């Protein structure tokens, strides 16, 4: 079955870089239609979609944080990476990944089928 | 890019081998097999809420394909665009 | 919608000549391999003759081999049969056909035309 | 050159019979085998190639089988419609040939 | 981010249906999906492509998209369905959600 799960820091001060990893299951990166996304969601909020990446290395972010986002990954051992720059205190969030479904004919994101189960992440002096 | 295979063979059921030539989002699949083709076989596409994009719905040219001799699979093969193939045996 | 008309039957004597022909239309005859069959009333069918598409190789019976030639123009449609050295026993109805065959002719149709009657006295 | 031969020369029946046909070869033939239907006055019509590959538009009621040399050719359920002569003939190898034909009567 | 909009919470009774909305701008011209969520818990997608059920997602679920409004339904809602459900839609390949909507049972 597909699967995917989070892990990396779960503290770190303002105005520090995080990296957040995403492993998976079930399937391989390299696969044709496959994709990964990073959403994160504060304490009593909604979700906030960050950034996704694509088996073909084509990738989109989030306008109102694109600025501080990167997401890269590993074709060997099978993830995905996430890093956010330059952390304040407001970032404070649950972060996940998940599986994205796509269309073929003109790049286009439909829905997230596969989540993970999201690392908390602080962000405190 | 409505045109997607083709299928070469003799008696063409499940009785001799028979070559499959398809090629799906992402790459071309090539196999030889005792292939029991469907009446009349072909891809299932479906389409976004915009008529530019498409995905991948389900696969539809046989019944089976039992018995297989050969498989290869790479890239795909695929004003107007006009494309020329040439197949020689 | 797919046509085969065999013409050019007559009554000749032993010894004479002649040629049928089949015209084609409604189908694309030039991508198509041709068999003559012949048929005597009363009798079975009997392989006379074939033809490829190019009007390249040519097979005959042992009936018929040495004195039938069989040949076609694929810029008319027409397929022929030059019959010389003719005997009693070629009395027969001649078909021009298109005969399913996985193995030589690659047809995946099976047409027959109406068929002329030969005979010879 | 390879001989065909068919079982019976000629049978009767009734509608709503069930009625077979032997065809055997002097060579293998593989399943390379045609069965046509003949009426007086008409050419043949191919009902089944590759020995029992039915062609489309022929009714449920006829079907055929068999292999290598022996090949059999059955319509399950007689109509005033199927009285005709069958023919077999093989297609491995030219140049090609039909055998002598079996006749279906009316009983 | 694309916007949608969502009551804060819906309430019914077991054994009866419960309707969640959502309102935007280019609904009517975009594909919707909902999902669920409880504390603690990552989301799950529930419906997806207007009014497609993922595998594993109870037939009671169902949906529409009509009028700029997506809608999520749970025919028979049983107790274990309270639980709060989002929306989402996609403008020009950038995400939205909405606020998400709480449903007491
Ligand atoms: C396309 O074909 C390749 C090769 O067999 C296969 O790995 C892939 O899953 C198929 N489907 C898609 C969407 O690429
Ligand atoms: C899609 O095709 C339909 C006709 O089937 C048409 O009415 C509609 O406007 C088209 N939409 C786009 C974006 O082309
Ligand atoms: C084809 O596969 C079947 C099993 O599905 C096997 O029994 C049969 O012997 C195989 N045929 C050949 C020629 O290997």
């Amino acid at each position: 079955q597909i699967t995917l799960k989070e892990s990396g820091p779960t503290l770190v001060k303002p105005t520090q870089t995080l990296t957040l990893t995403c492993k998976l299951s079930g399937f391989s990166v390299n696969t044709g239609g496959v994709g990964v996304g990073w959403i994160r969601q504060p304490p009593g909020k909604a979700l906030e979609w960050l950034a996704l990446i694509y088996w073909n290395d084509d990738k989109l972010y989030s306008p109102s944080l694109k600025s501080r986002l990167t997401v890269t990954k590993d074709t060997s051992k099978n993830q995905v990476v996430l890093t956010m720059t330059n952390m304040d205190p407001v970032d404070t969030a649950t972060y996940y990944c998940a599986h994205v479904l796509v269309w073929f004919g003109e790049v286009l994101p439909d829905a997230f089928d596969v989540w993970g189960q999201g690392t908390m992440v602080t962000v405190s002096s | 890019n409505i045109i997607r295979g083709w299928i070469f063979g003799t008696t063409l059921d499940s009785k001799t081998q028979s070559l499959l030539i398809v090629n799906n989002a992402t790459n071309v699949v090539i196999k030889v097999c005792e292939f029991q083709f469907c009446n009349d076989p072909f891809l299932g596409v479906y389409y976004h809420k915009n008529n530019k994009s498409w995905m991948e719905s389900e696969f539809r040219v046989y019944s089976s394909a039992n018995n297989c001799t050969f498989e290869y699979v790479s890239q795909p093969f695929l004003f107007k665009n006009l494309r020329e193939f040439v197949f020689k045996n | 919608e797919v046509q085969l008309v065999e013409s050019g039957g007559g009554v000749v004597q032993p010894g004479g000549s002649l040629r049928l022909s089949c015209a084609a239309s409604g189908f694309t005859f030039n991508s198509y391999g041709m068999h003559w069959v012949r048929q005597a009333p009363g009798k079975g069918l009997e392989w006379v003759a074939f033809i490829r598409y190019d009007g390249g190789n040519k097979y005959y019976a042992d009936s018929v081999k040495g004195r039938f030639t069989i040949s076609r123009d694929n810029s008319k449609n027409t397929l022929y049969l030059q019959m010389k050295s003719l005997r009693a026993e070629d009395t027969a109805v001649y078909y021009c056909a298109n005969l399913k065959d996985s193995r030589y002719s690659g047809s995946y149709y099976d047409y027959w035309g109406q068929g002329t009657l030969v005979t010879v006295s | 050159v390879i001989w065909m031969t068919q079982s019976p020369s000629s049978l009767s029946a009734s509608v709503g019979d069930r009625v077979t046909i032997t065809c055997q070869a002097s060579q293998d033939i593989r399943f390379y085998l045609n069965w046509y239907q003949q009426k007086p006055g008409k050419a043949p019509k191919l009902l089944i190639s590759d020995a029992s590959n039915m062609e489309t538009g022929v009714p449920s009621r006829f079907s055929g089988s068999g292999s290598g040399t022996d090949f059999t050719f059955t319509i399950s359920s007689l109509q005033p419609e199927d009285i005709a002569t069958y023919y077999c003939q093989q297609y491995d190898n030219l140049p090609f040939t039909f055998g002598p034909g079996t006749k279906v009567d009316f009983k | 981010s694309y916007e949608l909009t969502q009551p804060p919470s819906v309430s019914v009774s077991p054994g009866q249906t419960a309707s969640i909305t959502c309102s935007g701008d280019k609904l009517g011209e975009t594909y919707a999906s909902w999902y669920q969520q409880k504390p603690g818990q990552s989301p799950i997608l529930v419906i997806y492509q207007d009014n497609k059920r993922p595998s594993g997602i109870p037939e009671r679920f169902s949906g529409s998209n009509s009028e700029n409004t997506a809608t999520l339904t749970i025919s028979g809602t049983q107790t274990m369905d309270e639980a709060d459900y989002y929306c989402q839609a996609w403008d020009k390949t950038i995400a939205g959600f909405g606020g998400g909507t709480k449903l007491t049972v």
